[PDB]
C-alpha cells in the first residue's frame, strides 16, 4: 500500500 | 487527485506520510486514525470500507 507522500 | 486526498476519519489531509491511500478508490485514512491499531503502512493492498462493501 502507499501513502499520500 | 492525490494532493487532495483526506482521511476518512478525521477529514484532514495533513501528515501525508501517515496517510494511507485506498487501492480501490480515491479515499484515505491516517494509520493513526485507523481502528483497530495500525502501526505501520501495510506492504500489501489496502481497501477502504467503501471498497469492501463492493466485494462479494
Ligand atoms: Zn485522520
Ligand atoms: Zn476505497
Amino acid at each position: 500500500a502507499r501513502t499520500k507522500q | 487527485s492525490v494532493n487532495k486526498v483526506t482521511c476518512l476519519v478525521c477529514r484532514k489531509g495533513d501528515n501525508d506520510e501517515f496517510l494511507l491511500l485506498c487501492d480501490g478508490c480515491d479515499r484515505g485514512c491516517h494509520i493513526y486514525c485507523h481502528r483497530p491499531k495500525m502501526e505501520a503502512v501495510p506492504e500489501g493492498d489496502w481497501f477502504c470500507t467503501v471498497c469492501l462493501a463492493q466485494q462479494v
